[PDB]
RNA sequence: UUUUCU
RNA sequence: CGCAGAUAUCAGGAGGAACACCGGUGGCGAAGGCGGGUCUCUGGGCAGUAACUGACGCUGAGGAGCGAAAGCGUGGGGAGCGAACAGGAUUAGAUACCCUGGUAGUCCACGCCGUAAACGGUGGGUACUAGGUGUGGGUUUCCUUCCUUGGGAUCCGUGCCGUAGCUA
């Protein structure tokens, strides 16, 4: 649900909230947490790698399963939805029949008390898996991989989706959130459904705390920037920069995919920008 | 809408007498649980504006009828309504 | 407790003997549910207008129940659940 | 203008089942006659509609084939 | 290549009409139009320009080898009783005549009136 | 096709 | 828009809106309006018996509610159609009538505004005043097959033509 607060305050007004009307539970299981430690935006040699970059709040991950082939052709059951702020959209505890625990990504629509069944011949129920080659056509999926046994390395934050079209012979073509067409592998593994908490788009901020919680530091606009740290600075007043945008480095806009990538001579097409 | 059985066990139930059918009590008694139960599958069937318009035409009707049998009598009229449970 | 009509449709790979069988398995929820009486009839094997999920030949029964909106509402859900069918129908033997 | 034969007492129960009668009242097309032509009763005329109808539905008549 | 059997498919539009021949499993053989012919302009409505498409395309049909066609035509009439009279004079029988024509179950909304 | 003003 | 493989045709898949033939100067609702099919709940109307209440009837300033399309707020979906805006063609001038593209909107859920030639341009209720001619529903009686717009009597709704009267 969202939630948008009442103004009382200059700078709470027009703030909003999604109403966590989904969560169980508040602790993650004692066995699946791995701690993790506040980085910086830094890298061995100390240089900042990316700029404005840095500052938040502790957070401590949790391993998520991304594999999901180990364990085949044996039930599960749906227990509880936890929060996590590490990735945009919720989980899910699953409960093996044998007795193992795991976690997956929380599929749009899914709920306490379900049956989620993944086998290789399994049904049509979202969140189930099974390879490429058993998934009838015009399915929506997610979670997809990139190659067999290469984990789900694709479509994985809030309100995503992938639509399968035909098939031929090893390949399958796939529609990319985004409008492109990608051929991959039928050999490999995907799921079922979408990421759920699709109202992520609408939640208003309108607070620095909220952001700097999060770990993002101002950007400082390109004009004001003096002469010699930039390639806008400089003049008296304030001006475009005297010169057609570049970027802060010295190279301009335009061509960014590098030509002759193994990949260049066997994909398709690219995209289109508001059609 | 109300059944036979239903409908004759109130009528038995709030009769002057066992042969009266048209007696204004009885009438009340029909009305107020012809109300009372529309209005229960009004209150899980949102917009039903003909079944409202019932609702008002029915409410206005016992409006009368209730001011009637008071003008010819109060007793009966403070009776009935400490019966019935309503208000006016 | 009102009179009700029902046919089923049935996919032609099955044998016919083994067609009842899941009838009476099928309607024994109602059976021991509101106490109904039925009563059955089987006669299919005819050719289709149209195509339907891509079978050409299919089986008509025909059962009259009497039982509650709810037990009849649960087997058409159950009925359509289950992939063996194709498409049930169902409407009132009264006026209404 | 020729009389509704349905009017009568003998005349048969109006259901889906029978084809024979479904498809006497429709053209060659599959399309359901006027009233000006079969001359029924409008009451008639409506509950065989809604039964041919019902018909096609359950696809025991072509549509327009 | 061979086929023994045939199937035609022809439609005349307001200002235009095109004639093929494909296999009655679906593969084309040959087609052919007024605008191959050489006609330009609003001449396509003409059923004369109809007429030596069907020619052309009969021709064409022949030197693959085709001796029986069906007809499957829709679209209004504009060159419908010349290019059937022209396919059958052009050296080929038809043994079935079928009108199968598209008609929206009012679906959809039509375009706006013309003023 | 279009075709202003007294 | 294509000659990077269009139009066309055969197979398969995705998705949104609306339901031709029944279908009409026919039916229903107070008016707006209303029809692909199945299931669940619900309102009103008419004919007869006439068992019951025993004048409990009409009206209605202010007041409350409903109320065509268009427009606004919050969130989705968007197949077709398409205000604004681009171009092509005519005209002396086109900011139009013609054509190719296309953003709100047309849809859905929750609140809004309450407006039309909302015309039968003719308020509601009550009793009376020559007929002929179609149409829907319910009861009765007789040629009587007792099938049958055969005919007779009666209540309600809906069309046309017609005297006395009224009307510039
Ligand atoms: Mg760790
Ligand atoms: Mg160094
Ligand atoms: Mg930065
Ligand atoms: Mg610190
Ligand atoms: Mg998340
Ligand atoms: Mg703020
Ligand atoms: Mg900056
Ligand atoms: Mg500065
Ligand atoms: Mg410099
Ligand atoms: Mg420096
Ligand atoms: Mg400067
Ligand atoms: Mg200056
Ligand atoms: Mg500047
Ligand atoms: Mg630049
Ligand atoms: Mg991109
Ligand atoms: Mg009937
Ligand atoms: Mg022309
Ligand atoms: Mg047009
Ligand atoms: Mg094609
Ligand atoms: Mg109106
Ligand atoms: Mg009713
Ligand atoms: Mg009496
Ligand atoms: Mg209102
Ligand atoms: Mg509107
Ligand atoms: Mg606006
Ligand atoms: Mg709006
Ligand atoms: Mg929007
Ligand atoms: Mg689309
Ligand atoms: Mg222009
Ligand atoms: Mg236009
Ligand atoms: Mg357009
Ligand atoms: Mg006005
Ligand atoms: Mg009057
Ligand atoms: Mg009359
Ligand atoms: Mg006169
Ligand atoms: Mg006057
Ligand atoms: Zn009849």
């Amino acid at each position: 649900g969202i939630r948008k607060y009442k103004p009382t305050t200059p700078g709470r007004r027009g703030a909003s909230v999604s109403d966590f009307a989904e969560i169980t539970r508040s602790t993650p299981e004692k066995s699946l947490v791995r701690p993790l430690h506040g980085k910086g935006g830094r890298n061995a040699h100390g240089r900042i790698t990316t700029r404005h970059k840095g500052g938040g709040h502790k957070r401590a991950y949790r391993v998520i399963d991304f594999r999901r082939h180990d364990k085949d052709g044996v039930n599960a059951k749906v227990a509880h939805i936890e929060y996590d702020p590490n990735r945009t959209a919720n989980i899910a505890l699953l409960h093996y029949l044998d007795g193992e625990k795991r976690y997956i990504i929380a599929p749009q629509g899914l709920k306490q008390g379900d049956v989620i069944e993944s086998g290789a011949n399994a049904d049509i129920k979202p969140g189930n898996n099974l390879p490429l080659r058993n998934i009838p056509a015009g399915t929506v999926i997610h979670a997809v991989e990139l190659r067999p046994g290469g984990g789900a390395k694709l479509a994985r934050s809030a309100g995503v989706s992938i639509q399968l079209l035909g098939k031929e012979g090893t390949y399958a073509a796939l529609r990319m959130p985004s409008g492109e067409i990608r051929r991959v592998d039928v050999r490999c593994r995907a799921t079922v459904g979408e990421v759920g908490n699709a109202e992520q788009s609408n939640i208003n901020w309108g607070k620095a705390g909220r952001m700097r919680w999060k770990g993002k530091r101002p950007t400082v606009r390109g004009v004001v920037m003096n002469p010699v740290d930039h390639p806008h600075g400089g003049g008296e007043g304030k001006t475009s920069g005297g010169r057609h945008p570049v970027s802060p480095w010295g190279k301009p806009e335009g061509r960014t995919r590098k030509p002759n990538k193994p990949s260049d001579k066997l994909i398709v097409r690219r995209r289109r920008t508001g059609k | 809408a109300l059944t036979a059985e239903q409908k004759k066990e109130i009528l038995g139930q709030y009769g002057l007498h066992d042969t009266d059918t048209g007696s204004p009590e009885a009438q009340v008694a029909l009305l107020t649980k012809r109300i009372q139960d529309l209005t229960e599958h009004l209150k899980v069937h949102k917009h039903d504006h003909h079944s409202r318009r019932g609702l008002l035409l029915l409410v206005g009707r016992r409006r009368r009828l209730l001011k009637y049998v008071a003008q010819v009598d109060v007793a009966r009229y403070r009776s009935l309504i400490e019966r019935l449970g309503l208000r006016r | 407790m009102r009179p009700y009509e029902i046919m089923v449709i049935l996919d032609p790979t099955l044998d016919e003997r083994t067609v009842a069988p899941s009838l009476e398995t099928f309607l024994n929820v109602i059976r021991k549910d509101g106490g109904t009486v039925d009563k059955v009839d089987i006669w299919g094997r005819r050719r289709l207008a149209y195509e339907i999920a891509k079978h050409a030949e299919g089986i008509y029964a025909v059962i009259d129940v009497k039982a509650e909106p709810a037990t009849v509402s649960e087997l058409d859900r159950q009925l359509n659940l289950n992939e063996s069918v194709l498409r049930t129908k169902v409407l009132r033997t009264d006026k209404h | 203008t020729r009389k509704c034969v349905f009017c009568s007492k003998k005349g048969q129960t109006i259901d889906y089942k029978d084809t024979a009668l479904l498809r006497t009242y429709i053209s060659e097309r599959g399309k359901i006659r006027a009233r000006r032509v079969t001359g029924n009763c409008v009451q008639h005329q409506r509950d065989i509609a809604v039964a041919v109808k019902n018909a096609r539905e359950v696809a025991l008549l072509p549509f327009g084939s | 290549k061979n086929v023994p059997h045939g199937a035609a498919h022809i439609k005349s539009t307001f200002n235009n009409t095109i004639v093929s021949i494909t296999d009655p499993q679906g593969n084309v053989i040959a087609w052919a139009s007024s605008g191959h012919v050489g006609f330009k302009g609003s001449r396509k409505s003409t059923p004369f320009a109809a007429q030596l498409a069907a020619e052309n395309a009969a021709r064409k049909a022949q030197e693959h080898g085709v001796k029986k066609v069906d007809v499957f035509v829709k679209g209004p009439g504009s060159g419908r009783e010349t290019a059937i009279r022209s396919l059958q004079a052009a050296g080929l029988e038809v043994g079935t005549i079928s009108d199968v024509t598209p008609q929206p179950h009012n679906g959809c909304r039509p375009p706006k009136r013309r003023r």
